């Protein structure tokens, strides 16, 4: 089971970029796909996540409608298209998985709606 | 949503230190908490699901427990590889998994 | 229903049984037109369209006599449902009038249940692995515990969230189990809504369920 | 298969399908008229003519264009299989021939398997207390464990019998589970049948299978 | 769960003999049903089992041809016809139940092949 | 087949007292070993089954251990309710189950 994310660099304020981050070892169609970032000295911070149930795609209030998450099964890798990138999106991205909750059986052996596996993360930069 | 940690914490090694979260009735007294540790230079590492289980792998050192809006994290026989970033999490009524501000450990 | 009997044909007219793809869960009859099941049998929100609803059946997806079959209009999920931690875990089911709007037809085996010795009963696992559902509906009779029981650290915790119950032995032995959910509860009115559990039949884990009495309100708004 | 992958295609060739009544397990093809499977798939010993083979499948009861279904002939339990303690737990089946006395076609996806980096495959449960099957094939990697690791009082005692063998981690996490009875273990050659274990990746818990190596002599024997 | 044994009584020696065991509080279809015998001041002997996986029927060799065991699913109910009863068959017989093995797991949950409930015993005398 | 066993066996209240099972390579060695306890006048008791499992309800202190063609029972924290008749129990080879001598366990 491994991440590995990548397209993180050096942007002007107000450009864009896009992420990428390519599974391994594991099913890249039973779990949930989020972006973490870890601005420079600061706390994690939640920016998106993908088939959620009941839900579809939620985003973050600071990223919504400049972030878009999207998924290529067959390719078994996860998207992150960051426009209108402001000052303060500079931050380490991660990519990470959590498996989702189906029935009636919790059992100690699988770890629900909790970020188990993550991966090394990337660097974005936005400065002028 | 948003929850509220100690910024830092301090402990000699063997020792036992409490990291503490507190929450709203949103997030931490309507559903699971979660906890993570985080080396420098490092990803973030699961600790704690479901307010008191831990992953495999994880020693039996490290315990959680919920009561109420609050939660808390506690580490017995502290050792010098315990010196961490520890974060918080839940998820808020739209889902939205949500961090806490992070709790510097040192091992004194 | 681990730790269950077989029924009998005429015992529970109000369970309802729903199809979509390979998957399977139960339901309650509370109206001619409505079926409560579990939030999470349709989390993953398939199309109304592609759910089959089976009302005065016996033998899991074996035609009957007096087994109905009808189409779903739509869903409602209830709107603060978490899949994170299965509180609020109800849903409404509207099934499809005909052309003289008569959606199911009362009969001896096809009867809804009442609103607010409890019973349990679906066509779950009748063992803790068990490869198969059950072909036959089995019925359980499991005790109503207290909320201070269940709020134990030792039984469930802090798991436990306002609109949840127990119901079954702190020694294990009968309780629901996985292929139950939506399935009723009856002390007959509805009393729970199969929701949740950790195990089949654990020594202080007791199934969790929907306390229909706490959601009244909603179901009455939502069912006019 | 918990804590597998979903395998390619062309990737076990070998596997087969086993359907009758509301029942299912799998298989593996040694030759083009014969399947090795488990004995206890067959312990209540149903008629051969309610025997269907699916060789060439990917998803589990879909029609593909490489699926190749076939009828049996006959079967043949191990004459020691002991269903108290699942001892020499493997079975013949005999694939019945057409009009030219040809049973299974070999093709890329159609191709026995030999007879004496170990995997495992199947369509059984992805999670310990899963609800369905595996859609799609999966497989896993497993290491071959030592009989002294096999018989050690906290890993599995006195329950390995002569015929048995380990495979999997004693840390717990991939091995087979509920549904995978009779598949393959690979090495190729076929060096181990899915016979049983207690649970689905515990911890001191890997899965049993049956030696292939040890029942060489009867394969040849009752193959013939 | 409760198994309840009848039809026991003093019979001439070379005389015939039903016995019947009513069980309720489980499903009479899941389970092997066996009768085991009692001699006074001796230990216990198996006698007779159904629904043996391989097998059809199991006799003991001291009754082989002369007693049948059967069983009335529907009446959720065990026989045993004792036939050419000689007098070393004094007993009080016993009714029981085991659990068969299924599939690939086995849980602590549930006893195989284990004799975890049995009747009251019912007393067979065959005497001149 | 056939099991042996020890016509009986003695102990004190606290202590701990062995019933052993003796038998062959088509029951024992071949298959798992049971217990059965019988109290006069009652039916027996289930109290090991596959040779170290107990079922709810039979305390702790009763263990089965099996090696090879030989099985054994321990009874520890002897008490005077333990005063019982002990059988071992097996399935030949055509399965069809098997039963020892028993073993008179006293009391004293
Ligand atoms: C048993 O479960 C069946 C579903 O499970 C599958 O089959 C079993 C045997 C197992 O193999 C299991 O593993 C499988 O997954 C369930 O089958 C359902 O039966 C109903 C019967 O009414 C079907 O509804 C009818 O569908 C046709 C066309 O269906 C297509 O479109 C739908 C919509 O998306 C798809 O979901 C389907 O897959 C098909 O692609 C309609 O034409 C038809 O309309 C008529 O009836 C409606 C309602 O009465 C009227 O309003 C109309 O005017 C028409 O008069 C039905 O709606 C349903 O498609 C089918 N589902 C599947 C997945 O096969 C079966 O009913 C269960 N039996 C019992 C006794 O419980
Ligand atoms: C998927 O699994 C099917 C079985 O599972 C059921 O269906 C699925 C969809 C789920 O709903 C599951 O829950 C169900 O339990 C499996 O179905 C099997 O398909 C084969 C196709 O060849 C059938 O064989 C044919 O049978 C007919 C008549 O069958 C009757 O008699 C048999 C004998 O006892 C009974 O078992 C049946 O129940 C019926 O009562 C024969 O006429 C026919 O003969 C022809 O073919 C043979 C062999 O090729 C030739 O020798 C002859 O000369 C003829 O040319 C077949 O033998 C089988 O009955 C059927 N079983 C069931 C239980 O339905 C299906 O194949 C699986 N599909 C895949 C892709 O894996």
């Amino acid at each position: 089971v491994q991440l590995l994310e990548s397209g993180g660099g050096l942007v002007q304020p107000g450009g864009s970029l896009r992420l990428s981050c390519a599974a391994s070892g594991f099913t890249f169609s039973k779990y949930i796909m989020q972006w973490v970032r870890q601005a420079p000295g600061k706390g994690l911070e939640w920016v998106s996540g993908i088939d959620i149930p009941t839900k579809g795609t939620v985003y973050a209030d600071s990223v919504k409608g400049r972030f878009t998450i999207s998924r290529d099964n067959s390719k078994n890798t996860l998207y992150l298209q960051m426009n209108s990138l402001r000052a303060e999106d500079t931050a380490v991205y991660y990519c990470a998985r959590a498996l989702p909750r189906s029935g009636y059986l919790i059992s100690p052996h699988y770890y629900y709606y909790a970020l188990d596996v993550w991966g090394q993360g990337t660097t974005v930069t936005v400065s002028s | 949503s948003v929850l509220t940690q100690p910024p830092s914490a301090s402990g000699t090694p063997g020792q036992r230190v409490t990291i503490s979260c507190s929450g709203s009735s949103s997030n931490i007294g309507r559903n699971y908490v979660y906890w993570y540790q985080q080396l420098p230079g490092t990803a973030p590492k699961l600790l704690i699901y479901s307010n008191n289980q831990r992953p495999s792998g994880v020693p039996d050192r490290f315990s959680g427990s919920k009561s109420g809006t609050s939660a808390s994290l506690a580490i017995s026989g502290l050792r010098s590889e315990d010196e961490a970033d520890y974060y918080c999490a839940a998820w808020d009524a739209s889902l939205r998994g949500v961090f806490g501000g992070g709790t510097k450990l040192t091992v004194l | 229903v681990v730790g269950g009997l077989v029924a009998l044909r005429g015992a529970h007219p109000y369970i309802a049984a729903l199809y979509w793809g390979h998957s399977f869960c139960a339901g309650s009859l509370i109206a001619p037109c409505w079926v409560l099941t579990a939030a999470h049998c349709l989390q993953d929100r398939p199309a109304p369209e592609d759910l089959t609803v089976v009302l005065g059946q016996e033998r899991r997806n074996h035609s009957c006599e007096p087994c109905q079959t009808l189409a779903v209009r739509s869903y409602r999920l209830h709107e603060a449902f978490s899949p994170v931690s299965y509180q609020h875990d109800l849903a409404l089911l509207r099934l499809q009038e005909d052309a003289d709007g008569s959606c199911a037809l009362l009969s001896p085996y096809v009867q809804p249940v009442s609103l607010p010795l409890c019973q349990v009963a679906g066509w779950g696992h009748q063992f803790e692995g068990a490869e198969e559902y059950a072909s036959f509906l089995q019925e359980a009779q499991v005790p109503f515990l207290s909320l201070e029981r269940c709020s134990a650290p030792d039984v469930h915790g802090s798991s436990i969230l306002p609109g949840m119950l127990c119901a079954g032995f702190l020694e294990g032995g009968t309780d629901a189990c996985q292929g139950d959910s939506g399935g009723p509860l009856v002390c007959l009115t509805l009393q729970g809504i199969i929701s949740w559990g950790s195990g089949c039949g654990d020594r202080n884990k007791p199934g969790v369920y929907t306390d229909v009495a706490y959601y009244l309100a909603w179901i009455r708004e939502h069912t006019v």
